[PDB]
């Protein structure tokens, strides 16, 4: 029993974190085999932040202009290239701690663990979600760029996010590990702003299913809904539309609990109408949307209470 | 505004 | 910017987790130097648990009755003894991954990171507080006993909790690493329940300071209060009394944000008496009490390990 | 109830 914002154990990622310095600029890099991945804006100077030409900035660098430090060891850089908005520094040592890994680009609504780092060293680990507006609500300070987000289902690390920058409202933007930004953002300090964000409906339904698995039913009601009518109501509260794909994804939780998906949608409609009237659900007084259906099955018992 | 979250080298 | 429930990096602890099996009972152990620590209830059958005599049950066990697995390696058990409610299995190899560590017993209100494990393999990490009623609101299923809680400081892992049991309300109880229970709980199958809890006042104040650091200021007001006036409200709302020591601990945050502790206390008093009037703080509609003053400093200043 | 959270091997 219980239900927590549960991250993956961070050791397999800790073993890949290094510091990368170019000029007077430093951030974190990810050392996998003989490549160090890091945001390309490490090659900017304070003159290059609104309209850098990264091809031009990079052609001016040699291998030995990149200082890569793995704990007390300086790694030797023997090649460098850029792929979209990440640099790839080839080094002459394969990381002995490289885990089994893959790169994955995720969709909005997906969750992942973040290992926040400064100067190549870990500060802490927390759970995040990719918001519908392609930002993440992280906790990041200057020097955190190159920190990564990941999952570790089944002993393979899937790296899905690398941190680049903070937007004016204090949320965060970055790329996959191929250097392609999530959302319409660019690695320029020119004015950019998160779009209007919405609530991740399929994840709120997942978490209501978690509440039932753990023993609580107070929020259910006797009604059902069509998918159409549900979406017409939920979008009046800035919820994302629920698709038939989402309905399909919730099938296993619906089966474990005996509550049809569209009946849980009816419950959610009433919760949005009523609030919780002084109650809590899994320890919260708001409807939580950063747990996916897969996260709920990962964390909860297979036997409902 | 938009802030790259590198840091200045110590 | 941002503020998340943040755990310590768990890598140092991951390298210490092993599987311990005795008979048909399996749980986790903590391998440090040449000793594996685990809950002494691993030696019990279900019938044993109704009225166990642990010394008597342990006398019947030989070293080869304890199967200890570190990844794919069986450890050779060369001795066995018990300290309070933990077993100490001496093995013939010192763990080469033993970190700098100490065993520390914490007090209610202090937080720690939990490394949830099954079958000796780390599965998740999350942040916990020791509640005033000495339970923890964990997330644990069968097989999680022997999972540990810890803090880090610089180089040193301070182990403070080893998981034993779940109570009827779904909260959790366990020991320090010397086998002493937190709370009035016993490792016997008999009726037991969590007592009524309270809210950790100094932690709520710390989180209000975190909110101010993040730009959430709507709850500040012109008023101040006194310790005695504030503690009458704390009693009425089942909050822990605030002490002078607590005020002193918040001093950093109070001189930093620009808001004195008893000024922040007048904000908390107003929130208890009036609620939040539809607003939220740091994304919560509840007053959060599982961040200590040091947790806030460590996250907001990017302390690393 | 009260559960000692070992698992069956």
């Amino acid at each position: 029993s219980g239900f927590r914002k549960m991250a993956f154990p961070s050791g397999k990622v800790e073993g890949c974190m290094v510091q990368v310095t170019c000029g007077t600029t430093t951030l974190n890099g990810l050392w996998l085999d003989d490549v160090v991945y890091c945001p390309r804006h490490v090659i900017c100077t304070s003159e290059d932040m609104l309209n850098p030409n990264y091809e031009d900035l990079l052609i001016r660098k040699s291998n030995h202009n990149f200082l890569v430090q793995a704990g007390n060891v300086q790694l030797r850089v023997i090649g460098h290239s850029m792929q979209n908005c990440v640099l790839k520094l080839k080094v002459d040592t394969a990381n002995p701690k490289t885990p089994k890994y893959k790169f994955v680009r995720i969709q909005p609504g997906q969750t992942f663990s973040v290992l926040a780092c400064y100067n190549g060293s870990p500060s802490g680990v927390y759970q995040c979600a990719m918001r519908p507006n392609f930002t993440i609500k992280g906790s990041f300070l200057n020097g955190s760029a190159g920190s990564v987000g990941f999952n570790i289902d089944y002993d393979c690390v899937s790296f899905c996010y690398m941190h680049h920058m903070e937007l004016p409202t204090g949320v965060h933007a970055g790329t996959d590990l191929e250097g392609n930004f999530y959302g319409p953002f660019v690695d320029r300090q020119t004015a950019q702003a998160a779009g209007t964000d919405t609530t991740i409906t399929v994840n709120v339904l997942a978490w209501l299913y978690a509440a039932v698995i753990n023993g609580d039913r107070w929020f259910l009601n006797r009604f059902t809904t069509t998918l159409n009518d549900f979406n017409l109501v939920a979008m009046k509260y800035n919820y994302e539309p629920l698709t038939q794909d989402h309905v399909d994804i919730l099938g296993p939780l619906s089966a474990q609990t005996g509550i049809a998906v569209l009946d849980m949608c009816a419950s959610l409609k009433e919760l949005l109408q009523n609030g919780m009237n002084g109650r809590t659900i899994l320890g919260s007084a708001l409807l939580e949307d950063e747990f996916t259906p897969f996260d709920v099955v990962r964390q909860c018992s297979g036997v409902t209470f | 505004g938009v802030t790259f979250q590198s840091a200045v080298k110590r």
